[PDB]
């Protein structure tokens, strides 16, 4: 008590000198300037000032300011393209190492990986990777082998090629001594009327762990192209094609492309047409469209925050006072909310005779809200849709609400796949974990950014995903000393049943080619 | 320590929510302040024997605008003063009192604007604190929006005040979300924006100038005050900020000995260094101010007591007068810290002199 009173003024006085020494340099910069003063106006309706103390009442003419065109009300929101969910072991790489089992060395990976979106501690799916989804001498060198006996089985001359620090057969001695879908899981039990999918009236997806030929899995479609009429069971089930199943239409072909042969997967790829912002013709901000759009053509994914129904109930309190609700029912259990985070299309105003409509389609387990054109739309119409069913002009920028003049309004498209704040926000969420070591943390940060930069959305893509990761980010792998954790990432990819075995050999080969250089 | 010598009143009887002395005054040149309120900015000069002289006045085209604040600034190469004003419409006019015309105007804030400040070492960088939950850093010289402070981790409610630090290296803001958020501006990422915002040219590149959205503060806390916060000014490396709790509070973030230029974002501890206790001041939007050498601290209340404080408590001296009746929104000293002008709710002004 007597101690803290004494620290206040010793810091006050040291802080005081900081005030003095700083304020002088501002004062010294003030002696540098010879700035003119303010003088009265005799050049030019009139303003007047009286004094409550006996003094002549002073009058001067009133110089009028030119009118300035105001803009409608807008509150602070954040760019988004893929939805956002909200709530209502030593390092084995560098100087200090340890020898632990197969599961302890990989523990953070199996629990922190997301089987559906391919990132560590993702932002959509809160439930961790279900149990059987991830089952298909120093201390560091020995704990590595311990990981491989579950993965590499009995191959001895190949295991030595990985660890690099020892050789072949000597290894012997170690051997001697409408509801939302979530993946269903139940060993020794078929997917019967006790299965969460059956109970929820959802088909098991590729992520489920039920039998291969389970009687509840959606099979995909066999269409040659389009997938856009009732004939295609993907379309007919209000689904976008599953790009690890529908190999015939094109959902698994040319993932780089945006106009694919299959037209019922424009949401998952993000082939959304260009949107432009301007004041609405009703009142407030409205959205207009750049180029023309056909009848029943995809416009944009109505995107936002994923909130619970109980969180949607508390926010419905605050939203009611401004006569302006921006939330839509995604399914029975979850609601999307564009008030805090959203995308360009959240500026479609309500109208009961609209030219667009909302269809709540399904994409790889995730229910998403798609906006489609009710009729044909030509250049420069404002897009409307009916809020009830789901719940030669001046153009403006999206991020800043500044005027976007026509000089460069063609390839602007202020809507990428990985925004600047997410690329950082995922780094915030990796480091904050207190139970995960920081050697494994500094690799999952590298993977999450690599995934978002290209936009991976298919299980079949993961061979190219892990081979492209080495070509670009493998340099940061060696410079930051994570070559061993990268191998853990590979056998975790291989534990989750979505990478080829020869790629793990091919990936380490391309890392060692630059390592020994 | 002071003494009142004059009182004024305008011709609209509407409240005035701020005043500033143009601290960019020359040496040996007369003291000048400016008054915002209603839809009109009025400028004033001081003279001998408590005379307050009326210089010029500007009215905006529509009576719906309700100005809230203003701040002075000199031009780099033309030497004229400029007084930027912003209010309910969210527009920031410049209005130089030399040629007496709205030289520039910047639309595009999401709501009203609640406080304005300028960078201490650059008279071209203007910060606006807005009702739209975000701070914005303009650039008077080159017509470019540099930054937008407030995205995902920004101010989740309405923002009401901010202030640069002394050298000009770290902004601190606060608003109706009970939070005070430090946004440094000395990082090379914010700096290469200020650099490239000058070397930007509208007809030199078909590409709008890349404005920097800052989504994550460099420090945040809600541990100081309880209810909303409506004012905040730096103290070098300490921070003063008030609330509707009848007390201005001093605090530094982090531990005691942890330097402010080394506190990294995820810091959660504070250190309340004490409070200036006052009475009857407890409504929306009631700022204070400090003189140029930061030994004075002046606050007004709703019934006309015009508090003062000695900042070298290494002394609740008060100022009251028989006609000083309505509320006191804002005060501002002169640069030489000799004259204290306070504005009121009933469109009145009071002039106090030190001895
Ligand atoms: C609790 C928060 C509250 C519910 N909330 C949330 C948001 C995102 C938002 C907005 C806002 O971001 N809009 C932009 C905009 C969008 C996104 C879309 C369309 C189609 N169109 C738009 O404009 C505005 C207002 C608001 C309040 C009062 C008001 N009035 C006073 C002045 N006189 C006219 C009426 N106007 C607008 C409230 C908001
Ligand atoms: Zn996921
Ligand atoms: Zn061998
Ligand atoms: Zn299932
Ligand atoms: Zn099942
Ligand atoms: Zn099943
Ligand atoms: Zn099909
Ligand atoms: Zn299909
Ligand atoms: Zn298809």
């Amino acid at each position: 008590r007597f101690r803290r009173a004494d620290e206040v003024k010793s810091m006050f006085s040291s802080n005081r000198q900081k005030i003095l020494e700083r304020t002088e340099i501002l004062n010294q910069e003030w002696k540098q300037r010879r700035i003119q003063p303010v003088h009265i106006l005799t050049s030019v309706r009139e303003c007047s000032v009286t004094s409550d103390l006996d003094f002549p009442t002073q009058v001067i003419p009133l110089k009028t300011l030119n009118a300035v065109a105001s803009v409608p009300i807008m509150y602070s929101w954040s760019p988004l393209q893929q939805n956002f969910m909200v709530e209502d072991t030593p390092n084995i790489d560098g100087p200090n190492a340890k020898s632990v089992q197969r599961e302890q060395s990989l523990h953070s990976f199996h629990t922190l990986f997301c089987r559906r979106c391919f990132k560590y501690d993702c932002f959509l799916h809160p439930f961790h990777a279900t149990p059987n989804t991830y089952k298909r001498w120093s201390g560091a060198e020995a704990s590595m082998f311990r990981v491989l006996i579950g993965t590499y089985y009995d191959n001895f001359c190949a295991i030595a090629r990985l660890i690099g620090t020892k050789t072949c057969r000597q290894v012997y001695e170690f051997r001697v001594k409408v509801y939302n879908y979530q993946p269903c899981d139940h060993p020794r039990q078929p997917c019967d009327s006790s299965c969460p999918c059956v109970i929820a009236q959802n088909f098991c997806e590729k992520f489920c762990q039920c039998s291969s030929e389970c009687q509840n899995r959606f099979p995909g479609c066999r269409c040659k192209a389009q997938c856009n009429t009732k004939q295609c069971p993907c379309y007919l089930a209000v689904r976008e094609c599953d790009p690890d199943l529908c190999l015939t239409c094109g959902a698994a072909d040319h993932r780089d492309s945006k106009n694919v042969s299959c037209k019922n997967c424009s949401i998952q790829r993000g082939s959304k047409k260009h949107l432009l912002l301007a004041p609405s013709d009703v009142a407030g901000w409205g959205i207009f469209i750049k180029d023309p759009v056909q009848k029943n053509e995809f416009i944009s994914e109505y995107c936002g925050e994923i909130i619970s129904q109980d969180e949607a109930d508390r926010r419905g309190k605050v939203y009611d006072k401004y006569m302006c609700s921006f939330l839509f029912n995604l399914n029975n259990d979850f609601v999307v909310d564009a008030t805090r985070k959203g995308n360009k299309i959240r500026f479609a105003n309500h109208s009961v005779n609209p030219n667009c409509y909302a269809k709540v389609m399904m994409v790889n387990g995730d229910h998403r809200i798609g906006i489609f054109a009710k009729r044909a739309i030509q250049t420069g119409e404002e897009l409307f849709f009916d809020y009830r069913y789901s719940q030669n002009r001046l153009y403006f920028h999206s991020d800043t609400c500044l005027p976007l003049r026509p000089q460069e309004m063609e390839v602007d498209s202020e809507d990428e796949k990985d925004p600047e704040w997410l690329r950082e926000k995922t780094i915030t969420q990796i480091e904050e974990f207190s139970d995960v070591n920081e050697g494994e943390k500094e690799v999952m940060k590298l993977w999450n950014l690599h995934v978002m930069k290209h936009g991976f959305i298919a299980d079949n893509q993961m061979n190219h995903a892990c081979m492209l990761f080495v070509e670009n980010y493998g340099q940061k792998i060696i410079k930051k000393n994570l070559c061993r954790n990268f191998m853990l990432h590979l056998v975790s990819m291989h534990d989750f049943n979505l990478i080829s075995i020869m790629s793990i050999d091919k990936a380490v080969t391309k890392l060692r080619e630059m390592q020994q250089k | 320590s002071f003494k009142c010598v004059n009182s004024l009143k305008e011709d609209h009887n509407q409240p005035l929510f701020g005043v500033q002395f143009n601290w960019h005054s020359k040496e040996g040149d007369p003291l000048v302040f400016a008054t915002v309120g209603s839809n009109r900015v009025t400028l004033y000069e001081c003279h001998s024997q408590g005379e307050i002289r009326l210089l010029q006045s500007y009215v905006d085209a529509d009576a719906d605008e309700n100005f809230y604040t203003c701040a002075w600034t000199y031009d780099s190469n033309t030497s004229h003063p400029l007084l930027a004003v912003a209010g309910s419409r969210g527009i920031i006019r410049i209005i130089n009192p030399i040629t007496m015309q709205c030289i520039k105007h910047y639309v595009g804030h999401g709501n009203a604007i609640n406080e304005l400040k300028f960078h201490p070492r650059d008279p071209n960088l203007l910060l606006s604190v807005s009702k739209d939950h975000a701070l914005r850093l303009w650039n008077i010289q080159t017509d470019t929006l540099v930054a937008i402070f407030g995205g995902v981790e920004g101010h989740r409610d309405e923002v009401l005040s901010a202030d640069y630090d002394l050298l000009g290296e770290k902004i601190m803001s606060c608003g109706m979300d009970h939070s005070l958020k430090l946004w440094r501006i000395n990082s090379k990422r914010m700096m290469n924006a200020i650099k490239e915002s000058y070397d930007y040219n509208p007809n030199k590149t078909n590409r709008p100038f890349i404005s920097q959205k800052i989504h994550f503060p460099d420090f945040s806390t809600r541990d100081i005050h309880r209810n909303y916060v409506d004012c905040v000014r730096w103290l070098g490396d300490l921070i003063l900020s008030k609330s509707c709790e009848n007390a201005i509070v001093c605090w530094k973030p982090g531990k005691m000995e942890d330097d402010i230029d080394k506190i990294k974002p995820s810091e959660s501890n504070v250190t309340i260094l004490g409070r200036f206790d006052y009475s009857q001041c407890d409504i929306w939007y009631m700022r204070f101010s400090m003189d140029f050498w930061q030994k004075m601290l002046a606050l007004g209340n709703q019934v006309g007591k015009l508090y003062v404080w000695d900042l070298e408590v290494e002394k609740c001296t008060t100022l009251t007068h028989h006609k000083c009746g309505a509320a006191i929104r804002q005060t501002s000293f002169s640069r030489d810290s000799s004259i204290l002008i306070a504005v009121c709710d009933d469109a009145s002004i009071w002039r106090w002199d030190r001895l």
